[PDB]
RNA sequence: CAGCGAAGGAUUUGGUGGAUUACUAGCUAAUAGCAAUCUA
């Protein structure tokens, strides 16, 4: 048929780099075991605030998000995990044990459903945004809420809200550690389990809408 | 696409040599300096020839067949053109400095001032091919001792009467048996014999000096030996005679001087018909039309021209242009005229089609830098040196408005909105950007936060975001309106000359001094991609530098860029002599133009002949709003490239059935939307025009419906092409009619693609039908006064 | 004697020199190879200008990069600049222009901070 | 002109009836440019 | 066969021929006038610049020609004509059948030897004329008296004498009397050359065996003999500078130089040119002058100077040897290959079988030079192979020149016979590159490209496979394997996106090169042999082998023409710089022009000789054929760059065959259509009196239109002529007692507008004469005439309110479309 | 050392010739003469 030869001897370095390494250039995968392609977003209108089509290395881009309105809608979505989960004054500016965490997360994501971990994680975002809420019409204070829509950029941060903090409070003095917790969370919101916090407080907010809309 | 050529020359009227007019003297042809521009003053039209000299032009000369012109250069490199094919037949180089050349009335020959000999070559046809050597010399006369002046024909060809520096005259017979006819010399002058022609009646001789007599020479008896019969003077006494013409047979006599003014004589009894004044520089060429009704004078200094009529007491024309002094362009809303900012202080609004300059505005007291239209060419805005913004109404021609800061600095670029409140102007010595409301006249804020001069302005079109751009490597994007007060620094690699801004405001492209053009995404801070083109720019080597042109560091970098108006092409130019075109997706340049071979200019050779002047330089480029241009604001004028359909064939997916065969035989049957798809397929301009004018009234909108969209393009630029000088007004806006309304929604969701052909279209109706329109209205309203209203006493 | 080229790359104070020059193929940071840049979990941040364009480029030339200054992260970060654009610098020079800008396409298309850093802060608002 | 011409990189160049006003604005066949609020 | 597009213009590159050149002296200067086949060429000897050409091509070759002080005599098949600054005064047919071939041109006289031993004398008419033109007589060598005439002389101070050198004997004529003088004795081996020395009445005569006899012709005896053995001598001449030398020309290519007073050689210049061309054929002193001219068969013209003496003391015995000093030359067989160097049509690179490349100039011949072929240095340090007796390059199959980057590193990329590698050039420095492309496969070079970016070069291989390296840095970045036969055809996009590919299994590929996909494959019917892509217009033409041409374009990758007629196979092909035409030359003789829009073939030229390359200029200005004999480069001009061709085919809706439409008048009676004329005279009309202020045959007309009721000629002359003209006759028209003229004006203007033609001139008519006289209009208001007159104009003008929502339309639609 | 490598290789330099603008011939007292000479 038709065939590129574009290299024209076998490449070899004089340092010694490793064979997993030297596959890394045919592909970009998250820690190098996770696949960015065929990673959908399931779920039209939140493509275009959950970002898979630039593929990373590690969860530590550190470049600049937070001086435009909607530029932290194309941080990859596994850095905003990242960075929604080094938050408490216990643990805040470790993004190296964030990152580290993170990959033990995907890990044992994928160990227990074997499956793409980014995928799963994709489709626990997308569970997981509420899509209606309550804002209090206030009338000088009169208690009655009155039921708005939300925006896709609002679900995606309360998504990953909702997934990391009910990681934090399942790992609060359980056995398991935050990581664990964080990969239950996370398979539980992927197939939309309804015993995970995020999806139970998502239907609870829904519900509220649809209450007193 | 990509296949532009040099269309036209805009600006510089005139700039040395000898104006010519056509015989039917409707055109005049005009020395600009190395091309030659004719134009047509009837039918309002102009247009520049192709081809170039390598020096400044001084003589020209085209037979009154009309049929071909020669044009020699300041040191003898004649050219001789085609006139009408516009295609230049020889190249033949006189050796040394030529003076003056003329056809004879009958054609067939021309002669020449070459030095100090009056050599006589004879005529090429135009109907026979070009040969290796084309002229048949006649003979060389050598009689005049020092450098020959001026030459005359005859009214027959057959006497040729020349003068020179020498103080004599010559008269010299053109075959050999007349030689006993022809053989005086003429003395008697204290100066330079500037002219020497016949009368009506080949009987007197008149001889004009440099100094400033006239002698008139008749064959009389004191035998009969040609006597001086009277001598007549012009009594101008620190001025002196700078150009002679004489039409014989109105009697007049035209005389420039060196002062400005010219007096206009009948001559026989020597009485002053005329006498004003051009100005005060010298008065380089007269010229007369062959009915002798209008004199054309070109003063060189100034670059002026006029042609006056000097019975009806009154100037045809008056264009002064601009040599090497252009600081910026800017195309009107629609491609109709251009304004052009001068670094002698003005402001010049300069028809395409018709070569003229229509107002200037002269309130600027110091180099204007910058040019710009806003709401939609009613007001136009400019920036100059003497430290003022100020705004133009081309309505009323008014400065309305000025801007002024508070810190006494000096502005070099600007930008205006679109919805036209704010005014925004950047300096080159105070890094700020001054933000002036148009409506009160107050300076609404300073935006601080650049730390090198501000190079470069825009706003976007689109959602009015501000871009400036500056020498610190830095281009930063301000969002002014509306609560923000937002500020986003992209930094480059070098430091930044000519930022440009897509017409959609997604994307923003910058010049930058290491020779690249980066393109960032606006909304999201990023580089989208870029071109590297410092080698694929033409820098030549100046005479006084002792470094060569490949390690030079003059002018490896481009000044000024622009968007195409379907975002996907960038012209660009800057102190060098090629300016270059790319397309952005593909980064890859389309087409490089060389904008000089004039060696008279400075950094046109790239390898100077081993054996200041003017640098050559594009100060500013713009494409055109609605026909496939750009203009170019060179040191020689403003150059305007545009390609045309008529040649190079380029089809779009035809097949071996589709040919022009086949299109008539669709039309001959009627299949009016085949035939038009097929000669959309050829792409081939008279076929498409044959079929547009065929298909009948009856079933346009049938036609217009049925048409698929990838040839929608095609056919609104091609009835904008066509309708802005076609005579059938009703069938060119049924056409528009029915192609806005069966397919205006596609065009409203691809706004970009017919972004140039909508405003080719309406360019059609506001500026012919509109005007008819005007007309018939006050007709109808002037009748029903003239007939409903009470006229008795 | 050899064609070689030097560049730098900052982030906030480390600082990386980086020599590039014709050679058999090595890539060394602080004279240990770049196989052994902690923090270990950063190392593909390190990685990615020989992975973004293959190791046929690396193939015939060795880099050396001396860190100095910072912290853990911001010495990668300076490696990383170091080792693009003294990649992009050495293609200038000594291979064509076109691998040149199709290596500066590629970095900029990954991210333009492997070639030009964020210097000057802050923002008065 | 003589200061600026010398601080400078680039090239710059320096009764009878009329001088021709050779140099003249308003003119596209206008006659009353005024304003209806100037009138 | 005469042609309608192409006209012959000149074959340039062409210097000489083996005819041996006559030098000629006006005033102190000296001109060297040359054949090149059938045209002569003048050169100015102080710097061997083309000064000019003969005007006309003769009907055959120029055997024979001399030159004294303006007028050049050259003699072709019958006749000698006689020429003066090229073009030519006068023509003398001889009256025999037999060929002319050798001339003398002494006093009153011309004598021209046919080849039948006859000689015919020629006399001027009276003495003070320039050229002698009138028959005088004629003489004949007979068998008894003298062989073949090998030359045919006259040494000075012979009074109207003339010598003939024969084959074996030397006879004296008496050209007045016609009678034979003296005949001297016989020589022992056949002589060949001839040349008068500067010594009186003394000639020197040359032999077929080595000698040069010394002949003194009024002794009868010959003073001295030059011996050397085993060389035919084909030239002589003497130095005339106070240095009394012989130099003898061997037609093995070798100037011996003779001191004739103390006997001895001064030197020998070996190889001056090329035996196999003929050795040096003509070689002169210029007189009283140390530089010689020589000139050879092989397109070669050189000269040789003596510098002076090195001894300050001895100098005639201390001779340094002639150096050289200008040379003009060409190629020494036929080109192999054409291909224009740039845009403007100046200079154009050509290879040839004797394995040299020449850039020749189109505008002055003084610029063609040899692209030297002395390599660089390796890039490594390591040596380069090779032979130590260096040889040219193998003779070049193809190239392809891009210079975008010019100057800046490699330009030209050619492709040699049977050799796998490609080498590079640059134009700039006229010399080879650094780099050598490999095809990486062990199969010869059958095809060469380059991108337009000047980054890519591409070798297509005889074993079907592309590689593309880059021309800066010369090393290998693609290879793309699709063909499995021999690869004839690399072109790539102006865009540098999409190339294209053929090869000789008759599959054009078609690939992306960005992303190093294909894009598709077509397979063809024949093998393909040659393709040319325009690449502005995006389409590739392909010479199969059914000797048809496939033009078909690279976007949709379609067949989109074929073209048919071709009876042999086709040599060579190529556009037209704007697209619409295709020129090709196959081995039937012939050369075709195709009109590719209509697909049928505008002009066919039968040449003699088979034109193996045809290439057009990359503006419109030349084409250039190279055909199979003939060391130069057939230049053509198209006079459709003057005028415009029928694209009407030959073999063995006249708007439409000359690509126009000349637009009609007006489309339908019942469509509005404005003047044929300029737009703005309207306006000029409408404010004629602010414009000047900022700056009768019509009354019969009208009263006879009037009388027929048919104003046609009234609105004709309206129509015709000027503002000035149309405003002094609409101001006076009668506005007084009873209102004709104004009422036969009115229904004169209805009547126009009426058929809808001129409208807005019809509109600015009653415009004008509102504003003239209206007041009169208003004045007597209710006059029945006059108001019915009114009447009638406005029941036709009414419906002039389709043009007002017309445009209202257009205008609030196209408003609304473009903003939102 | 390996490698490259055809009766040698490298570096430096002086001189001359050709291009560095697009080729219609020299001289003079120039409608022609001269160019061997303008002068009786």
């Amino acid at each position: 048929d038709f065939e590129v030869v574009e290299e024209f001897t076998p490449v070899v370095l004089a340092t010694p780099i490793p064979e997993e390494v030297q596959q890394a250039q045919t592909e970009i995968k998250l820690f190098n075991k996770w696949s960015f392609e065929e990673v959908e977003v399931k779920d039209a209108s939140l493509v275009d605030y959950v970002q898979v089509r630039q593929p990373i290395f590690v969860a530590h881009t550190a470049g600049r998000y937070a001086n435009k309105r909607f530029r932290k809608a194309q941080c990859p979505i596994i850095e905003r995990l990242t960075n929604s989960l080094m938050m408490n004054g216990r643990n805040n500016g470790k993004k190296l044990k964030a990152v580290r965490i993170i990959k033990h997360t995907l890990d044992i994501i994928n160990v227990l459903t074997d499956q793409n971990p980014i995928q799963v994680v994709v489709d626990a975002i997308t569970n997981t945004g509420p899509r209606e809420d309550t804002t209090r019409v206030g009338g000088g204070g009169a208690a009655r809420r009155q039921a708005v829509d939300v925006s896709p950029l609002r679900r995606v941060n309360q998504a990953i809200a909702l997934l990391t903090i009910g990681a934090r409070e399942a790992a609060f003095r359980n056995i398991k550690t935050i990581a664990e917790t964080l990969a239950e969370e996370l398979i539980n919101a992927a197939k939309g389990s309804s015993t995970s916090y995020a999806i139970k407080k998502k239907d609870e907010l829904e519900r509220v809408a649809k209450s007193n809309r | 696409k990509s296949d532009f050529k040099f269309s036209n020359l805009l600006g510089t009227v005139y700039r040395q040599g000898n104006i010519t007019f056509s015989d039917d003297g409707k055109q005049l042809l005009s020395p600009v300096g190395n091309r030659v521009s004719v134009f047509d003053l009837i039918n309002n039209k102009s247009f520049t020839f192709e081809y170039e000299h390598r020096k400044n032009i001084a003589a020209i000369d085209l037979n009154k067949q009309g049929t071909l012109l020669i044009s020699i250069d300041e040191d003898g490199r004649a050219i001789l053109v085609n006139f009408k094919a516009r295609n230049v037949l020889h190249h033949f180089n006189f050796k040394e400095k030529c003076s003056a050349v003329k056809f004879s009335p009958d054609g067939r020959l021309f002669a020449l001032a070459s030095g100090r000999f009056l050599q006589i070559w004879k005529t090429p046809d135009v109907n026979k091919d070009r040969q290796f050597a084309p002229f048949v010399r006649h003979r060389v006369h050598a009689g005049h001792f020092q450098d020959i002046t001026s030459l005359t024909w005859s009214q027959d060809s057959r006497f040729i009467l020349t003068t020179s520096k020498d103080l004599s005259a010559k008269i010299w017979s053109v075959d050999s048996e007349e030689k006993n006819l022809a053989a005086t010399t003429f003395n008697g002058h204290r100066d330079y014999v500037m002219g020497a022609f016949f009368s009506h009646d080949q009987e007197k001789i008149y001889t004009v000096s440099k100094d400033g007599a006239v002698f008139v020479w008749e064959f009389t008896k004191r035998k009969y030996s040609w006597r001086i019969t009277k001598k007549h003077f012009f009594y101008a006494n620190q001025a002196k005679v700078k150009c002679v013409t004489f039409h014989p047979a109105t009697r007049l006599l035209a005389v420039g001087f060196t002062s400005g003014e010219f007096r206009l004589y009948d001559l026989p009894d020597f009485t002053l018909i005329q006498q004003l004044s051009m100005g005060q520089n010298p008065v380089n060429t007269v010229s007369v039309n062959q009915t002798g009704e209008w004199l054309a004078f070109g003063s060189s200094k100034l670059g002026q021209l006029l042609v006056y009529e000097w019975q009806s007491e009154s100037y045809i024309l008056k264009q002064q242009g601009h040599f090497d002094s252009t600081n910026s362009l800017a195309y009107s809303p629609d491609g109709s005229r251009v304004v052009t900012a001068s670094e002698d202080g003005k402001i010049k609004v300069w028809d395409i089609t018709s070569g003229f300059c229509l107002a200037t505005f002269e309130e600027h007291t110091s180099s204007v830098t910058a040019v710009q239209f806003a709401k939609r060419g009613q007001v136009m805005f400019s920036s100059s040196l003497d430290g003022t913004v100020r705004a133009w109404d081309l309505i009323r021609y008014r400065n309305f408005r000025t801007f002024t800061g508070t810190e006494r600095i000096q502005f070099n670029c600007l930008a205006v909105d679109p919805s036209g409140e704010v005014v925004c102007a950047g300096s080159l010595d105070n890094f700020d950007i001054h933000v002036w409301s148009v409506q009160t006249g107050q300076l609404l804020d300073a935006l601080s936060g650049h730390e090198g001069p501000v190079s470069c302005l825009s706003f976007s079109q689109e959602n009015s975001v501000l871009a400036s751009a500056s020498w610190d490597k830095t281009i930063r994007i301000w969002s002014i309106f509306g609560r923000s007060q937002q500020v986003e620094p992209i930094e480059v690699y070098s430091d930044v000359l000519a930022l440009s801004m897509r017409p959609d405001g997604k994307e923003v492209a910058v010049s930058t001094l290491k020779g690249q053009i980066s393109i960032f995404n606006i909304e999201d801070a990023k580089q989208v991609g870029n071109i590297d083109c410092r080698k694929d720019i033409i820098s030549g080597r100046f005479n006084q530098d002792r470094f060569t042109a490949k390690n030079s560091e003059r002018s490896k970098f481009f000044t000024t860029i622009h968007y195409s108006f379907d975002g996907m092409a960038i012209v660009a130019g800057g102190n060098n002599n090629s300016i270059c075109l790319y397309d952005v997706p593909n980064e890859v340049l389309l087409k490089r133009f060389i904008v000089s071979r004039n060696m008279a200019l400075n950094g046109t050779l790239e390898f100077l002949n081993s054996k200041m002047r003017p640098e050559v330089r594009v100060t500013s480029v713009q494409f055109s709003p609605t026909a496939n241009a750009f203009a170019a604001a060179s040191t020689e004028g403003l150059l305007i490239y545009s390609t045309n359909d008529t040649i190079l064939f380029d089809p779009f997916d035809l097949d071996v059935d589709v040919t022009p065969h086949s299109t008539v035989e669709a039309l001959r049957e009627k299949q009016f939307l085949n035939a038009l798809v097929m000669a959309f397929r050829l792409n081939e301009e008279y076929l498409i025009n044959k079929v547009y004018e065929a298909i009948p009234i009856k079933e346009i909108p049938l036609v217009a419906s049925n048409i698929p969209a990838i040839y929608l393009p095609r056919i609104l630029k091609f009835i904008g092409d066509f309708a802005i000088e076609s005579q059938h007004i009703e069938f060119n806006l049924i056409w528009i009619k029915a192609l806005l309304s069966a397919s205006g929604g596609y065009i409203n969701e691809h706004k970009y693609l017919f972004s140039t052909a909508m405003r080719s279209i309406q360019r059609f109706i506001v500026r012919v039908a509109k005007e008819v329109v005007n007309t018939t209205t006050d007709n109808k309203y002037t009748y029903r006064f003239l007939v409903s209203t009470d006229g008795s006493m | 004697a050899v064609p070689s080229v030097q560049t730098f790359g900052k982030k906030k104070s480390a600082t990386a020199v980086a020599h590039v020059k014709a050679g058999k193929g090595l890539i060394k940071v602080n004279g240990s190879p770049i196989t052994l840049v902690e923090p270990e979990i950063l190392r593909f941040k390190v990685y990615e200008p020989l992975l973004l364009v293959g190791l046929d480029k690396f193939s015939n030339i060795d880099i050396r990069v001396r860190v100095t200054g910072g912290g853990h992260v911001s010495q990668v970060y300076a490696i990383r600049q170091a080792i693009a654009k003294g990649l992009v610098a050495y293609h200038q020079k000594y291979v064509d222009e076109q691998s040149k800008n199709e290596l500066k396409k590629a970095f900029t298309s990954y991210d333009r901070t492997l070639l030009i850093a964020d210097s000057r802060r802050p923002e008065p608002k | 002109y003589k200061l600026d011409v010398l601080s400078s990189v680039h090239f710059v160049p320096k009764t009878p009836t009329i001088s021709m006003e050779d140099a003249q604005p308003l003119y596209m066949s206008n006659a009353s440019s005024l304003a209806p609020q100037e009138i | 066969k005469n042609s309608k597009i192409f006209s012959p213009f000149r074959i340039i590159g062409n210097v000489s021929n083996g005819v041996p050149f006559a030098t000629g002296t006006l005033g102190s200067t000296f001109y060297i006038v040359t054949c090149v086949g059938k045209t002569f060429q003048i050169y100015d000897a102080n710097t061997l610049h083309l000064l000019f050409v003969s005007e006309k091509e003769t009907p055959s070759s120029i055997v024979a020609l001399s030159a004294h002080f303006h007028y050049v005599y050259a003699a072709y098949e019958n006749k000698v004509g006689i020429y003066k600054r090229g073009i030519e005064e006068h023509l003398l047919e001889l009256e025999t059948d037999a060929n002319v071939e050798h001339l003398c041109i002494f006093g009153d006289y011309l004598c021209a030897s046919t080849d039948d031993n006859s000689i015919f004398i020629y006399k001027k008419s009276d003495p003070q004329d320039k050229y002698p033109s009138e028959f005088y007589t004629k003489l004949t060598v007979t068998e008894i008296q003298g062989g073949e005439i090998v030359s045919l002389q006259h040494l000075a101070t012979y009074l109207n004498k003339l010598t003939v050198v024969t084959k074996s004997n030397v006879l004296l004529f008496n050209v007045r009397t016609g009678k034979l003088v003296f005949t001297s004795n016989e020589f022992p081996d056949q002589i060949t050359t001839a040349e008068p020395a500067p010594v009186l009445d003394i000639i020197a005569l040359g032999t077929v065996t080595g000698e040069v006899i010394m002949f003194n012709m009024r002794k009868g005896k010959r003073i001295r003999t030059i011996k050397i053995p085993q060389s035919r001598i084909s030239s002589l001449s003497f130095r005339t500078d106070g240095s009394s030398h012989l130099s003898v020309g061997t037609s093995s290519g070798d100037l011996i130089f003779y001191d004739l007073d103390r006997r001895s050689r001064i030197h020998v210049l070996k190889n001056i040119h090329r035996e196999s061309y003929g050795g040096v054929t003509q070689a002169t002193f210029l007189n009283g002058q140390p530089i010689i001219v020589t000139s050879g068969g092989d397109n070669s013209l050189k000269e040789y100077v003596f510098d002076p003496s090195l001894s300050q003391g001895s100098g005639d015995v201390v001779v340094q040897p002639p150096r050289y000093l200008r040379s003009r030359g060409g190629h020494s067989q036929p080109p192999s290959y054409i291909a224009f160097a740039d845009s403007q049509s100046h200079f154009m690179l050509s290879a040839s079988k004797d394995r040299s490349l020449w850039s020749f100039s189109l505008r002055k011949d003084a610029q063609s030079q040899e692209m030297s072929q002395r390599l660089h240095k390796k890039q490594d340090g390591g040596r380069v192979g090779g032979s130590t007796i260096k040889s040219k390059f193998p003779e070049i199959v193809a190239l392809a020149i891009e210079n975008a980057r010019i100057g800046e590193w490699e330009n030209i990329i050619t492709a040699h016979k049977d050799e796998k590698f490609a080498r590079t050039w640059d134009m700039r420095n006229k010399r080879v590159g650094r780099w050598t492309f490999d095809t990486t496969d062990d199969g010869f070079v059958k095809s060469v490209a380059m991108s337009q970016c000047g980054n890519f070069g591409f070798i297509g291989s005889s074993n079907g496979s592309i590689t593309i390296y880059n021309m800066q840095s010369g090393i290998l970045r693609k290879k793309y394997k699709l063909h499995k036969r021999a690869v004839t055809g690399i072109s790539l996009d102006g865009m540098n996106r999409k190339m294209v590919s053929c090869g000789l299994d008759g599959i054009v590929g078609f690939y992306d090169f960005n992303k190093s996909t294909l894009l598709g494959k077509l397979k063809l019917d024949a093998p393909i042999t040659a393709m040319v892509y325009h690449r502005s217009s995006d389409l590739f033409a392909l010479a199969l082998d059914d000797l048809s041409i496939v033009v078909i374009d690279a976007v949709t990758q379609r067949v989109v023409r074929q073209l048919w007629g071709h009876s042999n196979r086709i040599t060579a092909f190529d556009f037209s710089p704007e697209g619409r035409w295709i020129v090709s030359a196959s081995l039937d003789s012939t050369i075709r022009t195709w009109d590719l829009p209509t697909g049928g073939c505008i002009d066919g030229i039968i040449v003699d000789n088979v034109a193996t390359n045809v290439k057009f200029s990359p503006n419109g200005d030349l084409l250039a054929t190279t055909h199979v004999t003939g060391n130069g480069i057939c230049i053509w001009t198209n006079r459709a760059q003057f005028k415009t061709v029928s694209t009407r085919t030959i073999d063995e809706l006249n708007d439409i065959d000359f690509n126009t439409y000349t637009s009609l008048e007006q489309i339908d009676k019942e469509l509005l259509t404005l003047s044929i004329g300029p737009r703005s005279k309207m306006n000029t009309l409408l404010h004629l009196d602010v414009i000047r202020k900022r700056s009768s045959h019509f009354t019969k007309q009208l009263r006879e239109g009037s009388q027929s009721k048919d104003y046609s000629s009234l609105l004709a002359t309206l129509i015709n002529f000027s503002p000035a003209a149309v405003d002094l006759e609409i101001r006076s028209l009668n506005s007084f007692e009873p209102f004709d003229e104004i009422v036969w004006f009115i229904d004169a203007l209805t009547q126009g507008l009426k058929s809808n033609k001129n409208f807005e001139l019809y509109e600015t008519f009653m415009s004008l004469l509102f504003k003239a006289h209206g007041d009169v209009i208003h004045a007597n208001n209710k006059n029945q005439d006059i108001a019915s007159a009114l009447q009638n104009w406005e029941d036709v003008h009414k419906k002039e309110d389709r043009l007002d929502d017309l445009v209202k339309f257009c205008m609030g639609v196209a408003a609304f479309v473009t903003t939102a």
